[PDB]
RNA sequence: CGGUGAUUGGCGCAGCCUGGUAGCGCACUUCGUUCGGGACGAAGGGGUCGGAGGUUCGAAUCCUCUAUCACCGACCA
RNA sequence: CGCCCGUGAU
RNA sequence: CUCAACGGAUAAAAGGUACUCCGGGGAUAACAGGCUGAUACCGCCCAAGAGUUCAUAUCGACGGCGGUGUUUGGCACCUCGAUGUCGGCUCAUCACAUCCUGGGGCUGAAGUAGGUCCCAAGGGUAUGGCUGUUCGCCAUUUAAAGUGGUACGCGAGCUGG
RNA sequence: AGGAUGUUGGCUUAGAAGCAGCCAUCAUUUAAAGAAAGCGUAAUAGCUCACUGGUCGAGUCGGCCUGCGCGGAAGAUGUA
RNA sequence: UACCCGCAGAAGAAGCACCGGCUAACUCCGUGCCAGCAGCCGCGGUAAUACGGAGGGUGCAAGCGUUAAUCGGAAUUACUG
């Protein structure tokens, strides 16, 4: 349940430490973003020599919220923070090569079969 | 002033050298000098476009402090406001006559940056940008482009260019 | 927008009130002085008055309209 | 009493 | 006696008030209504041309004729023994000169995507940065981020920049 | 049904045969036919037309003056 | 294998840098403050031993030059001095 401002960590190792979220992508008045949505970001704090620099402008899909997903049995996933992976701003594909922590199997989907692949653990 | 005047001299712009034995040196010692010739055609400096309403857009507001006008240029994009007096009228006429200013000025501006353009372009009348030798002491003339020699300097000094001319028409 | 005053030689200025004659400084031209330049000394030329129309025997001058510039005001709700 | 200046070839 | 304010008030006279006060006036302004419609906006008529040729796919000069009430105005009919002002918030409601979705004609319409005109008002029709702002510029969205009337809708509903 | 010939009339263009545009614009055969009114092509070609016969067997054509109508004709609480 | 013997035949086997002064070794032609050279001083602006080629020289030689880097020369950090 990720709507504007909302600070997000990084999953993969673009470079981002923080990224926050400036819209909504796919909708008029949308208001949230779960795992699995894509949300255009800003970036708040990077490592000295990442790939991407603070000050950017990208896209991201959440892999990770504390909101939680809820599962067809009514079972519920949640974790501790939220966090998202960074895509391309056109292809709309990973920048990074790996990815930490786990990850759902709401990403399962011909878009997100890569971060799945790299994923650590899927639920 | 002529027919076809800028077609012959428009090959003479560059640096003309001369050696000489100095008349203003208290020595009599030889020296060379150097001067600049840049020949460049009259121009019809047509800058008689004006405005036409078909690519204006005008828009009327409430003044900031509906009074206000604010132009716009369709084709350029360059806007224009007046807020000076009460009547919208009289705001709306200092604008276009102001946006008129607006469009001139940058055709002027765009013939003021092609001018510091060609003068960047011209070469230093100084050493090494000559296009012609005048050395009067063994009376030697010398198109060093062409390049065509002369050994009567009396004639060409006096206007004899035609040896030269025609060669640098390639 | 109104309203009050300016346009005179290449440049900076008088003359207009109160009609009949345009003047000054610098600059320019020639000569002299100096080896030469500047400074200096002696001669000389150049403007029909922003434009237009009126009044008058006659207009830079008086009147009216214009163009450009400068100053000033545009105030209560 | 007042008197400034003299470019660049090797 | 330029008593020229020329039927001449005294021989002899300038200003400030947002610190203000009284008697009055919608006889007279400012806001909104009204009448009008120059201006504004929308439409149409003629067609010189532009569009390789080809006025009329799309534009359309020089000129002409209307509509709306819709901007800036003109007037001074209502209100001065009072008709609270810009913007925001809340809640709206109508028109259609249609922004999207729907249906069509022509295209300088191969397809995708467009241009332009006709019909259509059922529903829908952004969030932020700056600024008191409406507006506007900008960032990022959306199928789209319509144009207006309603005392420039709405303070006995809120605020008060 | 037919609706030709010299002749791609002259110039430039790349093209100008009708058509970017410029000057004009005769002759021959019957019956009629153009240095072309129109669509198309780059030019062609082609498709028209103007023009004349055969059929058909009563009217037909487009101007002027006039009467009454049609379009041009879109707004906000409700026909109005 | 090192070495030794036999065969044939001058046969299979020379370049690089310099030549104004310092520094050993010079003349002609081309160019004309250009093109170019250069460690320092400096050469080229119409008779260039200094640029470029040619002839001739000089020095090293299966190498010869250039660049980098250290000490010497530098008594120019001097204890000697
Ligand atoms: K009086
Ligand atoms: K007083
Ligand atoms: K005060
Ligand atoms: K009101
Ligand atoms: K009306
Ligand atoms: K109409
Ligand atoms: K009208
Ligand atoms: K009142
Ligand atoms: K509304
Ligand atoms: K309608
Ligand atoms: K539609
Ligand atoms: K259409
Ligand atoms: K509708
Ligand atoms: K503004
Ligand atoms: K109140
Ligand atoms: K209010
Ligand atoms: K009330
Ligand atoms: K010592
Ligand atoms: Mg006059
Ligand atoms: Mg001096
Ligand atoms: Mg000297
Ligand atoms: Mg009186
Ligand atoms: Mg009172
Ligand atoms: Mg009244
Ligand atoms: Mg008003
Ligand atoms: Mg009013
Ligand atoms: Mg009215
Ligand atoms: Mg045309
Ligand atoms: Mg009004
Ligand atoms: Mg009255
Ligand atoms: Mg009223
Ligand atoms: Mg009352
Ligand atoms: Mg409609
Ligand atoms: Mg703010
Ligand atoms: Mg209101
Ligand atoms: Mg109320
Ligand atoms: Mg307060
Ligand atoms: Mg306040
Ligand atoms: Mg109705
Ligand atoms: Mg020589
Ligand atoms: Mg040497
Ligand atoms: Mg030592």
């Amino acid at each position: 349940m990720i709507q504007e401002q909302t600070m997000l960590n990084v999953a993969d190792n673009s470079g981002a430490r923080r990224v926050m979220c400036i819209k909504v992508l796919g909708g008029s008045h949308r208001r949230y973003a779960g795992v699995g949505d894509i949300i255009k970001i800003t970036i708040k704090e990077a490592i000295p020599r990442g790939k991407v620099k603070k000050g950017d402008v990208l896209k991201a899909v959440v892999v990770r919220t504390k909101k939680g997903v809820r599962r067809p049995d009514g079972s519920v996933i949640r974790f501790d923070g939220n966090a998202c992976v960074l895509l391309n701003n056109n292809s709309e594909q990973p920048i990074g090569t790996r990815i930490f922590g786990p990850v759902t199997r709401e990403l399962r989907s011909e878009k997100f079969m890569k971060i799945i692949s790299l994923a650590p653990e899927v639920l | 002033s002529g027919d076809y005047a800028y077609g012959w001299l428009r090959t003479e712009t560059g640096v003309h050298r001369l050696v000489r034995k100095s008349p203003f040196d208290s020595g009599g010692r030889r020296h060379t000098s150097f001067s600049s010739a840049f020949v460049y055609p009259e121009v019809d400096d047509d800058i008689d476009i004006e405005i036409n309403p078909a690519d204006l857009r005008i828009d009327v507001y409430r003044t900031s402090g509906e009074s206000a006008v604010r132009i716009t240029h369709i084709p350029t994009g360059i806007v224009t406001q007046c807020q000076n007096d009460r009547s919208q009228h009289k705001n709306k006429d200092q604008a276009m006559k102001q946006m008129k200013a607006k469009l001139y000025e940058l055709e002027m501006q765009k013939k003021n940056a092609e001018k510091q353009a060609m003068e960047d372009n011209k070469s230093d009348i100084g050493w090494g940008s000559q296009i012609r030798s005048y050395v009067l002491d063994d009376s030697r003339i010398k198109d060093l482009r062409t390049g065509v020699e002369t050994r009567n300097t009396q004639a060409v000094l006096d206007g004899s260019l035609d040896q030269f001319i025609e060669a640098s028409l390639k």
